[PDB]
């Protein structure tokens, strides 16, 4: 709390609208709203000055200014639980290295073995109890047994509301390590209901927040079940397209990072899941899939996800544009008349690509086939895409085994890894056997010793010296 | 184990016509005689029907109606100018030229099941207008409030204690020149309502036949819906109505209301509000 | 039935607490109709405590009512007045 | 016995163009 309040404002900075454009459009009995949309007669609430040369109109570049952030601390959501949750306020141009350093060192989070991403539509939706319990149990189990980050949105409506709901469901029992399902949230600062009770310079420590639904306009309220929030600035009042670019950049930079524990190094795997999105999910799914993320679309209660599920295993290019139009004309009653003849083309092309690559794309099949606890389905799709990656020198085998040992699920190791891909001379399992012994994993050492590694070998002078160096650093 | 096996034993062991409806209910309100049952199949007049024998509906006091007191049509004393104005008693209907037979005006919607004087004042159609004041329900900031689907409309409604139901401030237009005075004399002032009549120029939502429980085969009710809307809440007609209140003379309170599916109103009196929902993109 | 001011929620919960079936409360009432700020369950929490209903107090305390709050001077005075009328 | 009955409860509950 002493070295944290220092490492925030003089490196992280916030955007503001210096220039004083008047109101071209006045909306909802307000004249203070001027283009960007903050208060005061000018565009923003800053000093009413000519602001250098009085060039007509403003440019999101010429007239957006970056100054040090003044809002940060530990948000407490009134009487709705006493947990104290961190929050910071950032802008467009902050390199992902700064946020990663803050989140790993200053905030106290640990580097995850998996980055599960939750992106979905924001129109409120209601779904059947069976699929509801399946999703909750699967998400909580896969995100608790691997110590993964659950980065998602910070709103209180939609899929992110569902994941807040699932985190609450976990905290209901909380058999051990209740505060371990850390869920960083990403949302726009410019659209928050009670955000004026958070602007306090040089430390807004326990700044109480009040949430009130059906008291806003189009703006959004914060959630109460998440663990961390990162809010982005643009010096704008009612836009929703600023969190997605930064979130994609940060999520890409996270997977670049490598975790090295026990002597085996892996780059953090990165998975995506979607639930009934809208127009922007066909951004996020494409943007994720082109990179190589195992996007996992779920069949059931879907405006967009159900479309991929329906057109999923039907082979590529066997679908016509008119066929896609008639597919879309049976699911979108509210706006079935406001769909332009060009809106079909974008969706046709993107569905074409996504469904064309079925190695990366994976359909859940809620209850038909593969209807497990979702955790193993996500892990199975992730290892499918990892198997689909490039490998020249028998590297897929070792990488998949290293990743399985990095997690703590032996069922995956025996039912996907150790059953298939041939070869695996017993000397090959030695490097990961060391990590299994070091991290105290008895199930994996039993399995490896079953496959053929002999305790008569593998205990070398060098190996013993290595093991004694990495002895448990809490021992007499 | 014993508890787990029991649920498992249990598991193994177990394995639209649009015709008027309210006007057709039995037990005519506050009338000991019951109306003859007419099914939806034969409700229209043109449809085949062979068992017609309804008791002649008789109002408690048909003489004081100031219209034809003829509960029974033995003496056709009434001279109704069909499709024309007859002076004190209106004989012009918004629906249009209806079928006339034996001197008794036939209900255009169909056979309600009871023919006679009815609770309606005048023999034949009775005209009314139902005014409604609609504004967007506002939060503390004053912006339009959102539900999940669409806006909220804020509507003022008034109930009297005896009704045990809520209804719009509308009544039978006894004066031909100035309807609102008799329509809402217990609401405004008649001076503030003279001002309201001067301001009585709004938007026409619905006009046509109305489904009402009093509807006999002779007398029916058709309504006119005017909706005045407020764009801003800083000034103007809102404060004009706030200062334009003499409802404290008698009756219960006059109150603003939200537009919702479970809002307490008469069964089809709220169909006018449901139609008004389309006026400004309302969530029901 | 008719309800203007979020009365259906409170009425259904009051009726469920009036009966002694928690399955109905969790599978019909407490699962649906949204909203239910944890302060809303306070009036029926008093009746649940007074009538000695441990299942309902567990369920309410699960939904968010904090024992740190809801014990007010007025509430405590009310509870001591309605103490079991068969006690030493 | 307790472990054997659980999987059994689970079992009963579950049941190209070239351009
Ligand atoms: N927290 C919110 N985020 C995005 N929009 C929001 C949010 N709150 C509200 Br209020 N709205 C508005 O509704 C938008 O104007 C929608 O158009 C309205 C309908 O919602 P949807 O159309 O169903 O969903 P998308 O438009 O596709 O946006 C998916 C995004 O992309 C992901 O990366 C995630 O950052 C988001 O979920
Ligand atoms: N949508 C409705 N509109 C008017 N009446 C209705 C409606 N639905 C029903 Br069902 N009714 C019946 O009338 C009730 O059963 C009452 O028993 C009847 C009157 O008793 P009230 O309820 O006390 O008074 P209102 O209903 O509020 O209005 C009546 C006015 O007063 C009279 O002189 C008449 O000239 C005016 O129509």
């Amino acid at each position: 709390q002493e070295s944290l309040s220092s490492w925030i404002p003089e490196n992280i900075k916030k955007k503001e609208c210096v220039y004083f454009v008047e109101s071209s459009k006045l909306s909802d009995a307000g004249k203070v709203v001027c283009q960007c949309g903050y208060t005061h007669e000018q565009h923003l609430e800053e000093a009413t000055k000519p602001h250098t040369f009085q060039g007509t109109q403003w440019d999101p570049k010429k007239h957006v200014q970056e100054m040090p952030t003044d809002a940060f601390g530990d948000i407490v959501f009134t009487g709705l639980s006493q947990k104290v949750k961190k929050y910071v306020r950032v802008s467009q141009d902050t390199p992902s290295s700064v946020i990663y350093h803050l989140m790993t060192q200053h905030w106290g989070l640990d580097v995850p073995n998996l980055l599960i991403s939750v992106t979905g539509g924001a129109k409120n939706f209601n779904m059947k109890p069976r699929l509801k319990s399946i999703f909750r149990r699967g998400l909580v189990k896969v995100a608790q047994t691997t110590g993964a980050w659950i980065i998602t949105g910070g709103s209180h409506t939609g899929v992110m509301k569902q994941v807040g709901e699932a985190v609450r469901d976990f905290s209901l029992s909380s058999s051990y390590k209740e505060g371990e399902l850390i869920t960083i949230g990403v949302a726009t600062w410019g659209t928050v209901h009670r955000r004026e009770g958070l602007i306090h310079p040089t430390g807004s420590f326990p700044a109480e927040y009040i949430l009130d639904e059906d008291g806003q306009g189009n703006l959004t309220c914060l959630d109460s079940n998440h663990s961390h929030f990162i809010l982005v600035d643009d010096g704008t009042h009612g836009q929703y397209g600023v969190e997605i670019p930064l979130r994609t950049r940060l999520e890409k930079f996270i997977s670049e990072q490598t975790k090295e524990r026990g002597g085996v190094a892996i780059k953090i795997p990165i998975v995506c899941v979607v639930l009934e999105g809208g127009p922007g999910t066909l951004h996020t799914i494409d943007n994720a899939t082109t990179n190589g993320t195992p996007c996992v679309v779920v069949e059931g209660s879907g405006r967009v996800a159900d479309v991929i599920a329906q057109v999923a295993n039907i082979p590529v290019s066997d679908i016509t544009i008119s066929l896609i139009q008639q597919k879309l004309s049976v699911f979108f009653q509210e706006m079935f008349e406001t769909f332009t003849e060009s809106r079909i083309v974008e969706w046709t092309k993107k569905i074409q690509d996504i469904v064309r690559r079925r190695q990366l794309l994976t359909v859940f099949r809620e209850g038909k086939d593969g209807q497990q606890d979702v955790d193993v389905a996500i892990l199975q799709a992730l290892l499918k895409a990892s198997r689909s990656q490039d490998h020249f020198g028998h590297e897929n085998w070792d990488h998949q085994l290293k990743l399985a040992v990095a997690w703590n699920r032996v069922d995956i190791a025996r039912s996907e890894i150790f059953m298939d891909e041939w070869q695996w001379k017993p000397s090959d399992l030695h490097p990961t056997m060391t990590a299994a012994l070091i991290s105290n994993k008895p199930e994996f050492v039993k399995l490896f010793l079953e496959n053929g590694v002999q305790l008569k070998e593998f205990v070398t002078w060098d190996t013993l010296l290595y093991l004694y160096e990495n002895l448990d650093p809490s021992c007499l | 184990i014993s508890n787990k096996v029991d649920a498992m034993v249990d598991l193994l062991d177990l394995d639209g016509d649009s015709y008027h409806v309210n006007a057709r209910h039995l037990l005519y309100p506050n009338c000991p005689v019951t109306r003859f049952p007419v099914p939806n199949e034969k409700v229209p007049w043109e449809t085949e029907f062979l068992i017609y024998d309804p008791p002649f509906y008789t109002a408690e006091r048909k003489d004081a109606a100031a219209m034809d007191p003829m509960g029974d049509t033995l003496e056709p004393l009434s001279t109704i100018q069909y499709n024309v104005v007859d002076g004190l008693r209106d004989r012009r209907s918004f629906h249009g030229p209806y079928t006339v037979q034996a001197g008794l005006p036939l209900n255009p919607m169909g056979r309600t099941g009871l023919r006679g004087r009815g609770s309606l004042s005048c023999f034949g159609p009775n005209h009314t207008l139902y005014p409604m004041v609609t504004r967007w329900r506002r939060n503390e900031d004053g912006a339009i409030c959102r539900k999940s689907i669409k806006k909220m409309l804020e509507v003022l409604v008034v109930k009297l204690p005896l009704s045990e139901h809520w209804a719009l401030p509308g009544g039978s237009r006894e004066p031909g020149e100035m309807l609102p005075r008799k329509l809402k004399r217990i609401l405004r002032q008649e001076h503030w309502p003279s001002f309201e009549n001067l301001l009585k120029c709004g938007m026409e939502v619905y006009k046509g036949y109305m489904d009402d429980p009093r509807n006999t085969d002779n007398a029916w009710i058709e309504t006119v819906a005017v909706s005045v809307h407020f764009q801003d809440q800083n000034d103007v007609e809102l404060n004009r109505l706030n200062s334009n209140l003499h409802a404290c003379d008698s009756g219960a309170s006059i109150r603003w209301q939200v537009v919702d599916r479970r809002i307490p109103l008469y069964a089809n009196h709220k169909t006018l509000l449901q139609k008004a929902a389309a006026e400004f993109g309302a969530h029901y």
